């Protein structure tokens, strides 16, 4: 019944030293039933990355919507949108549905191309921004991710160290949630290179 | 909203805007329709003032309204798109509500009704377009060929032409087309359609388009070489 | 320019008077009412020999007991016929009965003056509405774009109207049979038509209480034409 | 001239030509006569035909059991205005259980016609009406002009050659007003009045149209052999 | 030129010729007047008897708004009725919201704004009437006169129509000869006289006199028509003065 | 009323022409010449800026060549302000199609529609038409490289090479002469610039009086790249082809 | 909560003969256990030799009869004083009733 | 009532001219001279305060207007038309941008929105074109400093320097000789004052001249402290005294 | 020549309907004047009651828009009242929405914007009036702001409007050229009214009785008009020195 927990899923993002990381599970379900193990929840618009948890139809709908809006932004501005600006666009677009909201938990991750500063942010379903320095969590295992991130995270981690921290936070949180798992993906993001790694995890 | 009455009567009982819409049709490229015993052929002129054209992507003169009905026209090109779109929407709407494809007579009556509506509606001008609508009714082997015009009147024709120099090709068809014995085959029907256009067209190269429609949704457009063979045979017989 | 609903100094609506000129250019239509039925006949007037004449539909069914012939800008008649048919059938829905010919005619004429700056101009077509009901029997009406309708024993509209009306003045009497009326319409049509009258360029129809509204076949009309020629040659 | 293109334009002398042209349509229309006593009110109308095969255009329309009118000019405009009266008479009955006063019916027609004379796009009504009725203050006769002017009268006439009938009624004023409790004699005076407006043609059985309303008489129309008595 | 063909168009003078043409329709109409007295107002009007067939005392021209305001006008009669219908709507909405009956100055502006609105667009025609109106409110008696342009002022006496000059001259004499004021019953008598004197400009056809009044003492501040003996007394006084 | 002042923008002449469309075309004939040339391996768009000034900031300027999406571009001839209204509608459009079908919009579908909008202004509404002619250069996987034009009438046609704006009569003759079907982009670039150089009303054709763009499959492997040329890049290609 | 319906009781009876018909009904009007009126007419002459009675909720019954009487009046105006047949009246009443299909007239009707 | 002018009042003539736009440009020509010059580290916009009466307080009438903290505007032509355009330009900067992206629009996009409004008045029903030409100077992070002209047609062009109105032809010639790509802001202000003196007849001082700049951030004009990233508006209107100081070194 | 009937541009770039609306302004043949004191703003206007039948108390071109703002109009009374009613509505709406009294200059701008719309939109005609708004603003002090049919508005040290505005304008110009200040250096408003009347007398060259003038005075937190007897007292003080 609860739209935020029908399909299940999780997203987590972390900052490092001159880098960010964003990760998600691959599960899509109908409550107890597992339907897909290839439902990626992370999308990118230029160099800005967006992870979305919650109701899958709204996840898909919002992706197509932000693709729409960022493509027009670029044609008019003659430049790619930045994370700080995109974060405001997400907030705006969610609050315009204040009394009929998208049942989602978005997470923005990216590096400002000009300043070089790593940036992450999270939202509630109606646009309240959570701009954090350390990490952002979202999904059905958000409580689990908070416990892992808060204990495992330390500032100024290098990309290859940050990878291990975010991966372990995700994996162990997912294994304590019935509605999350069935695969996992981690994006490691630097100012001009991005690596994407699929993790090996238990498939139950 | 803009409500101005543009189409109105004049002292002598004429609606000039509807009559001036017919002048736009007179300017348009020639289009011809000929129905045989078991088929209908639609011929269309392409003015050769425009070369360096990309014939792959250029809007074709004959348009499919459904799988069993086609529509050609003479007059303003942009106006014709609006009629064709409406006709296509209605064709699907008819299938959706009555579970049968439109008859050629029904589709013509709809298109003609749209044209008429634009002759007594405020803020709009008449369509500068006359159409030839051809095809076969579902589960029927009798050929159908109708004509419409800006005023909204429509009628069925054994053979008919519209557009520039249509007076000349109609003259040709009136003496060559026999009702008691129409073109028995596809060849005879296409040949007569090409012959009629050769009275007006100029060159028989890329200026003539032909589209054959047969029963049971069998519609095909002839190529340049196939048409050129008809042009060759006609003139070789003429040299005598 | 000038308003569409403007009065002339003589007290007439310019647009209504101009629409009447368009009707004079239209093909001839004749109606004759008798005690055995009402006959309706029209000139088809094909613009070319290649035009399949049977597709020319200038006589039209409104209901089983009401028919209609037209003259002028015939494209304008389609929405009037549509309204008439809807009115006739809607009344059958609400009242479980046939609708009076006068009431139907009145419903059509209510559209006439709904023009201004609603539609942008008056209709450019006149209608002969013929029918039968239990109250007033066999009736023939002439519906104009002015919104006025007159009942007639016999009436001609179109290009040869005043010549035909003068002929209908002399020929009509209250004891006419249906067969006599059929021949009389054919006689007058043949007189005012440009081309020679035959079964392909002219159409007959009638409305009787028993059989209702019927458009005549070309084979049936052809015999009535042949019957006419012989009776004119008889004296 | 330059000020007759639409109804929204005054002339330099303060005239409204479109309204005056609408008034002209009434003068072209067939004659109709109205007159009343203290007990009854009568309408007499000369109907017009297109030709010998045609019927005679109806001139009188019933609005309620106690009210109705005769027309002169554009008949479709009379149908619109009479329909409006029918609705207003009916609104008064359904809401207030009250028969509409004839004077108030005139005020409503005046106000409806006026809106058409002050606004752009529309046109004035091209018809004149003679309304008769019997209400709580007795018998009544009204004359409606499409300018908006409505006038309560003892008797009157409108249409072509209406001046002849109007003069007759002006002489007969003292006589016909006293015709109380006698409907046939009041109609006779009306038929004799409309006869003063005739030339060439005379009153035949399918030509004449009469209507009456009174104290214990609902609004009824007489046509055909029902008016042969008065010829 | 062409500036007079359309309403709401300024001429090179700065004039609205269409409104000036509407005034010509007012000047063509019958005479109507208003007289402000000690504790109220009196309205009177000339009704031309076009024919003997006109029923006497039936075609009433003076109209009441609410229960305390009287309105009379000269020119196009339907335009006046339209204006009064609006006045009644304005008065009804005022009382609905504010409880108290509409004050006369407040009412005057409601009409003024409405008439003025019909000089702002070419899609409407100006009003073909000058309207004399007034009554009694909490602050006493008020008399107003409103032109086609939307212009209105307060008046001691007012007159409009074909016999306005004759009337105005007579009103000016009353103002001079009665600085302390005029009584309500006197004003009715004087009103009758002025209409009779103003009838010399419409002397072809005979006429019918119609008078109304609002007075704090005589009518309890309510609008009433002058009827019966009081009307006949005023007619007799008027007939005596012309002879 | 208001009827007095209505120009009646959507009516036929006695000859059956649309007055305003014809007059809009007359306006466009005074606009800077724009040329499109389609090759086997790409498309070229060339256009002439109108009598510029030395104080005009060229590198941030855009009056002729606009980007509709990653695959489709347009050259403008006529009122720039009118063109931008239509350009933004076309951009929203391509995005609506992409959101609905999850595929890039076919070129013709985008063209047909801008042309349908233009058509509407000639048939209803009582408004003046858009005084704009477009040359559409685009690519999709159905027809490959495509050139279209649309004008204020709302009529559109496909081309191998085409010009709009000023001196189209002279420009079309020169293109018809030197164009061949087996032509390549580098050759088409040269043809476009040579044609402008001969048809221009200016004394000489320089980098500051030109806007230039190409659509090439000359992108790393099976994909398409749009290149809007910079002022310095236009200056280089003018020297390369041997015009300056 | 506001209940827009009520029950005014009463009973009606229609019997058809060979060349006649009767429509009877009691004259009592009630709410709950109280009597409102001992004589409140419930059967009406609607014109054209038709009698009608709407039994149940009096306010809806009075409104329907009032509307049908009005329908008869306009049938005369629109169709040249033609007599409304009983079968035509019945069909007309169906459309009056079904026009409020989603907020019904709480009455059983007999003509 | 109702607005019954639903048809265009600007239409193409047989020659292809849009008459009302041409006539609007003629109204701009009659208007008082205004100019704009772009420097390396700023932009300057200037105009004459043509006072209608000496009793009128010319300080209350502002020809140079702030649109956003980093964008300013000046005009030539009809003043009332300019005033309403500034009101709409200020509002559209919020509704179509700031309320969406949480930041002020870049110069070119705000100009684009203003241009759109002026184009619509050239095609929509029952309206005339705006009788003004705007010069819009501004700064934004990714485009730097910029100067745009916007005409009655809705067309806009970026300029290094330009002038509009009464003596624009002479003023543009003057600017062509003096302008280079290495100008500092103070040099541009000096050139602006020289250029503007040629078109002015009467008094030439800080009280008769209106001049503003887009330059460095003004933290003193921000109104609050505590947020490092908020450094204040780049738009600044020069005072009467500040102008007179630079007229002594003229 | 339909470019002279509606508000569209002529070939010269002019709006003739706006220019003709300016000419309607002087149709009443009345001259007005406005000046500022230290604590007050005074506005005077000629009063002409030609007809003896008129109630002179109702003849007025000065309006009380709000408690603080007063307005004098130069132009025909129907348009004047149209503007007055609108300004009153706007001033009231402003206070309701924004929680403080509408300033004089803000109201002037708002009315000027409305006037601008009539010069651009075709269906609406310009009002043939010039509106002079006066108050003692809580931020700006004594204030005079004037609006015209073109949609133009500006603040004033002093101002004059009417057929003989130029004569009054120059008279005021010459006074402020001597004193070298932007106002009338006077404590009481009574003496500022006396200044206003005196300088109108000198400029127009006509003497005034109590019924020939109409005076409006703006002080802190209220605007009010003077009665005939208040003006008489003012005229007596002028004559006695
Ligand atoms: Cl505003
Ligand atoms: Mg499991």
């Amino acid at each position: 019944s609860d739209p935020s927990s029908i399909n299940g899923g999780i997203v987590v993002a972390m900052t490092g030293k001159d880098c960010v990381a964003i990760a998600c599970d691959l599960r899509l379900g109908s409550q107890s039933l597992g339907v897909s193990n290839k439902f990626e929840k992370i999308f990118h618009y230029g160099h800005v990355f967006l992870g979305i948890t919650g109701l899958a139809t709204d996840v898909t709908t919002l992706n197509e919507m932000f693709r729409y809006k960022t493509n027009l932004y670029k044609l008019k501005e003659e430049r790619a949108i930045e994370p700080e600006t995109f974060t405001q666009l997400v907030s705006s677009s969610l609050y315009e549905r204040r009394f009929g909201p998208y049942f989602v938990g978005p997470v923005v991750a990216g590096i400002n191309s000009k300043s070089g500063k790593p940036f992450i942010a999270g939202f509630d379903l109606i646009g309240c921004i959570d701009e954090a320095k350390d990490f952002i969590v979202s999904g059905t295992a958000s409580d689990q991710l908070f416990g892992m991130c808060e204990s495992l995270y330390e500032p100024n981690l290098e990309p290859e160290d940050l990878f291990e921290t975010i991966s372990q936070a995700l994996l162990n949180a997912a294994d304590r949630d019935a509605l999350s798992g069935w695969g996992a993906v981690v994006y490691i993001i630097k100012k001009d290179e991005v690596v994407k790694r699929y993790l090996k995890m238990r498939q139950d | 909203g803009y409500d101005r009455a543009l189409s109105i009567f004049s002292p002598d009982g004429h609606i000039f805007q509807v009559e001036y819409a017919l002048e736009a049709v007179k300017r348009g490229t020639c289009a011809v329709g000929v129905k045989g015993k078991n088929c209908v052929v639609l011929g269309c002129e392409r003015r050769s003032t425009l070369k360096l054209q990309d014939t792959r992507i250029t809007p074709s003169k004959v348009s499919k309204i459904d799988s069993h009905v086609v529509l050609s026209f003479s007059g303003l090109n942009a106006d014709s798109r609006i009629l064709i779109e409406k006709a296509r929407v209605e064709a699907q709407s008819h299938r959706l509500t009555l579970e049968d494809p439109v008859t050629v007579e029904y589709l013509t009556r709809y298109v003609a009704g749209v044209q008429q509506r634009y002759t007594q509606s405020g803020g709009v001008r008449p369509f500068g377009v006359s159409t030839l609508i051809a095809g076969f009714d579902p589960r029927d082997d009798e050929p159908k060929l109708y004509q419409t015009e800006p005023s909204g009147i429509y009628s069925s024709w054994s053979a008919q032409t519209i557009g520039r120099n249509s007076k000349t090709v109609r003259e040709f068809l009136e003496k060559n087309y026999d009702r008691k014995e129409p073109p028995a085959t596809v060849e005879e029907c296409v040949k007569l359609t090409v012959r009629s256009l050769l009275e007006v067209v100029q060159t028989g190269a890329k200026n003539i388009e032909i589209t054959v429609v047969k029963p049971d949704s069998d519609i095909v457009a002839l190529s340049s070489e196939e048409i050129n063979q008809y042009v060759t045979q006609i003139e070789q017989e003429k040299q005598e | 320019d000038r308003g569409v609903s403007t009065f002339s100094p003589e007290g007439r609506l310019f647009q209504v008077e101009y629409s009447l000129e368009a009707i004079k250019l239209g093909s001839t239509a004749i109606g004759i009412a008798t005690k055995e039925g009402v006959v309706l006949g029209v000139e088809k007037r094909a613009t070319s020999p290649l035009l399949e004449s049977d597709s020319i539909e200038k006589i039209v069914e409104i209901d089983r007991h009401i028919g209609c012939a037209m003259s002028g800008l015939t494209a304008d008649a389609r929405s009037m016929i549509e309204h008439a048919r809807t009115a006739a059938v809607t009344h059958n829905l609400y009242y479980d009965e046939d609708i009076n010919v006068e009431s139907l005619t009145q419903s059509v004429c209510d559209l006439a003056l709904r023009f201004g700056e609603l539609m942008s101009r008056p209709f450019g077509v006149a209608l002969l509405i013929a029918g039968h009901d239990a109250d007033d029997g066999y009736q023939l009406f002439h519906a104009e774009p002015s919104g006025t309708f007159y009942r007639y024993n016999a009436k001609a509209i179109g290009s040869g109207s005043e010549g035909a009306q003068a002929e209908l003045l002399n020929e009509w009497h209250s004891s006419l049979t249906l067969k006599e009326a059929e021949l009389l319409v054919l006689k007058i049509l043949k007189q005012v038509m440009e081309e020679k009258l035959d079964e392909n360029n002219a159409q007959l129809s009638c409305i009787t209480k028993q059989d209702g509204f019927k458009i005549y076949d070309n084979e049936k009309t052809a015999e009535l034409i042949k019957e006419l020629k012989e009776k004119e040659a008889a004296e | 001239n330059n000020y007759d293109g639409d109804t929204v334009t005054f002339s330099p002398t303060g005239r409204l030509f479109q309204v005056e042209y609408a008034l002209e349509a009434i003068k072209q229309g067939s004659v109709t006569v109205g007159l009343r006593s203290n007990t009854h009110a009568v309408l007499v109308a000369l109907k017009r035909n297109a030709d010998e095969l045609s019927s005679y255009q109806k001139k009188i329309i019933k609005c309620d059991e106690h009210m109705g009118l005769s027309l002169a000019g554009l008949a479709p405009d009379a149908r619109v205005l009479s329909n409006y009266l029918r609705q207003q008479c009916n609104y008064s009955s359904l809401v207030f259980n009250r028969k509409l006063a004839v004077e108030r019916a005139g005020h409503l027609l005046c106000d409806k016609a006026q809106k058409n004379t002050q606004s752009y796009g529309g046109r004035p009504y091209g018809v004149g009406l003679l309304i008769i009725g019997y209400d709580k203050s007795g018998a009544h006769l009204l004359e409606f002009q499409p300018s908006g002017n409505v006038t309560e009268l003892y008797g009157t006439a409108i249409g072509a050659r209406s001046q002849g009938a109007k003069t007759y009624l002006e002489r007969t004023l003292d006589t016909f007003i006293k015709i109380d409790g006698n409907p046939d004699e009041l109609i006779k005076a009306g038929v004799e009045a409309i006869s003063q407006s005739l030339r060439d043609e005379s009153l035949t059985v399918d030509n004449l149209s009469i209507a009456i309303v009174g104290k214990d008489t609902p609004f009824t129309i007489y046509d055909g052999e029902a008016v042969a008595k008065y010829i | 030129t062409g500036y007079d063909l359309s309403n709401s168009v300024f001429s090179p003078d700065g004039r609205n010729f269409q409104v000036e043409y509407a005034v010509k329709a007012v000047e063509n109409g019958t005479t109507s007047i208003g007289i402000k007295c000690n504790d109220g107002v009196v309205f009177a009007v000339e009704k031309l008897i076009t024919s003997k067939l006109l029923v006497p005392q039936k075609n009433v021209k003076i109209q009441v708004v609410d229960r305390h305001i009287g309105c009379v006008y000269s020119g196009l009669i339907p335009d006046g009725r339209h204006l009064v219908n609006r006045g009644r709507e304005e008065a009804a909405s005022f009382k609905k919201l504010y409880k108290t009956p509409i004050p006369i100055p407040a009412f005057a502006d409601r009409l003024g704004q409405y008439v003025q609105a019909h000089t702002l667009y070419n899609s409407v025609r100006p009003f073909g009437v000058s309207t004399i109106f007034g009554g009694v409110d909490k602050n006493g008696a008020h008399l107003y006169m409103l032109e086609p342009s939307g212009s209105y002022w307060g008046y001691k006496g007012a007159a409009t129509g074909k016999g306005r000059q004759s009337a105005k001259a007579e009103l000016e004499k009353l103002v001079d000869h009665h600085p302390e004021g005029l009584s309500a019953r006197e004003a009715v008598k004087q009103a009758a006289k002025i209409i009779y004197l103003a009838h010399e400009d419409n002397k072809e056809k005979d006429f019918e006199l119609e008078i109304s009044w609002c007075s704090l003492s005589e009518t309890n501040g309510l609008h009433k028509f002058v009827k019966g003996d009081l009307l006949q007394e005023a007619i007799d006084f008027a007939q005596k003065e012309i002879n | 009323g208001s009827r007095r002042y209505d120009s009646r923008t959507t009516i036929f002449s006695p000859e059956g022409r649309l007055y305003q469309v014809e007059y809009a075309l007359e306006s466009i004939s005074h606009a800077g010449t724009a040329i499109g040339i389609m090759a086997s391996d790409g498309i070229v768009l060339a256009a002439e800026r109108k009598v510029t000034s030395t104080l005009l900031e060229q590198d941030t300027s855009t009056e002729k060549l606009y980007k509709l999406n990653d695959k489709i571009a347009v050259a403008v001839a006529g009122l720039t302000a009118d063109a931008e209204i239509l350009i933004n509608t076309a951009r929203i459009h391509a995005q609506n199609y992409l959101k609905t079908y999850n595929e890039d919009i076919p070129v013709e579908i985008l063209v047909r529609r801008l042309s349908d909008i233009k058509q509407g202004y000639t048939q209803h509404g009582g408004l003046r038409p858009f005084g704009v002619s477009f040359i559409y250069a685009g690519y999709d996987d159905r027809y490959g490289y495509q050139l279209y034009t649309s004008n204020p009438s709302g009529n559109y046609t496909g081309w191998k090479a085409i010009s709009v704006g000023a001196n189209t009569s002279a420009a079309q003759t020169l293109l018809q002469m030197d164009y061949k079907d087996d032509m390549k982009v580098d050759d088409a670039i040269e043809l476009a610039l040579k044609t402008l150089s001969k048809t221009t009303d200016s004394s000489a054709l320089t980098y500051d009086r030109l806007e230039f763009a190409t659509i090439r499959k000359g992108a790393n492997d099976g994909e398409v790249y749009q290149k809007i040329f910079k002022p310095q890049e236009i200056k280089d290609i003018l020297v390369k082809t041997g015009i300056t | 909560q506001f209940n827009p319906y009520g029950d005014n009781g009463g009973t009606i009876l229609g019997i058809a003969g060979e060349d006649f018909a009767v429509l009877a009904g009691d004259t009592r009007n009630i709410t709950d256990y109280s009597i409102n009126s001992r004589y409140e007419p419930k059967v009406f002459d609607c014109g054209d030799n038709i009698v009608m009675s709407a039994n149940g909720f009096a306010a809806d019954g009075d409104a329907l009869v009032k509307r049908f009487k009005n329908s008869v009046k306009w049938y005369h105006f629109d169709h040249n004083d033609k007599k409304l047949s009983i079968n035509s009246a019945a069909r007309n009443i169906q459309h009056l009733l079904y026009s409020r299909r989603f907020f019904p007239y709480y009455v059983y009707n007999i003509i | 009532m109702t607005d019954r002018y639903s048809f265009s009042l600007t239409t193409f003539s047989p020659s292809g001219k849009l008459g009302q736009i041409d006539y609007a440009l003629t109204a701009v020509k009659q208007g008082v001279t205004s100019l704009g010059i772009k420097a390396t580290n700023g932009v300057v916009i200037a105009t004459e305060k043509k006072s209608s009466s000496p009793l009128a307080m010319s300080e209350t009438l502002s020809k140079v207007s702030l649109l956003t903290p980093d964008i300013g505007a000046v005009y030539s032509g009809m003043g009332p038309d300019y005033r309403v355009l500034v009101d709409k330009s200020r509002k559209v900067a919020h509704t179509s941008y700031k309320r969406i992206y949480g930041e002020y629009p870049p110069t070119k996009l705000l100009v684009s929105e203003v241009a759109k409004i002026m184009q619509e008045a050239t095609q929509s029903g029952g309206v005339r074109p705006f009788g003004v030409s705007l010069l819009i100077a501004g700064h934004d992070e990714f485009n730097g400093f910029s100067l745009y002209q916007v005409d009655p047609s809705g067309s806009y062009f970026p300029w290094k320097a330009t002038a509009i109105g009464k003596g624009s032809v002479a003023a543009k010639t003057f600017l062509e000789k003096r302008w280079n790509d290495e100008l500092e802001l103070e040099d541009a202000i000096h050139i602006a004052l020289l250029t503007l003196k040629e078109s002015v007849e009467g008094e030439f001082n800080g009280d008769t001249i209106e001049l503003a700049i887009i330059g460095d951030e003004n933290p003193d004009l921000l109104g609050y402290t505590g947020i490092p990233t908020d450094k204040g508006p780049r738009f600044r209107k020069l005072t009467s005294q500040e102008i007179n100081d630079r007229l002594e070194a003229l | 020549g339909y470019d002279r009937h509606i508000t569209i541009f002529s070939p010269e770039g002019r709006l003739y309907q706006v220019e003709y609306a300016f000419k309607a302004t002087n149709q009443t043949n009345i001259n007005s004047l406005a000046v500022r004191g230290k604590d007050c703003t005074v506005v005077i206007s000629q009063k002409k009651v030609p007809d003896k039948l008129l109630d002179p108390t109702t003849v007025s071109y000065i309006f009380c828009i709000s408690r603080t703002i007063g307005m004098v109009v130069n132009g025909p009374i129907p348009d004047a009242r149209n503007a007055a009613l609108r300004a009153k509505a706007e001033a009231a709406e402003f206070r309701y929405k924004y929680g403080y009294d509408m300033p004089c200059d803000v109201l002037a701008k708002r009315m000027a914007n409305l006037s601008q719309i009539y010069t651009q939109r075709a269906y609406m005609r310009p009002l043939g009036v010039i509106l002079t708004f006066v108050s003692v603003d809580e931020e700006l002090g004594p204030s005079i702001y004037k609006t015209d049919p073109a949609g133009y508005y500006v603040g004033y040290k002093a101002t004059a409007t009417g057929p003989k505005q130029q004569e009054i304008t120059t008279n005021l110009e010459n006074h402020f050229k001597k004193s070298k200040i932007d106002h009338i250096n006077e404590e009481s408003w009574e003496k500022v009214v006396e200044f206003a009347i005196t300088h109108m007398i000198d400029a127009l060259g006509t003497e005034f009785s109590k019924n020939d003038l109409e005076v409006g005075v703006a002080t802190k937190d209220k605007f009010f008009t003077l009665s005939a007897e208040n003006i008489e007292e003012r005229l007596v003080a002028i004559a006695e020195q």
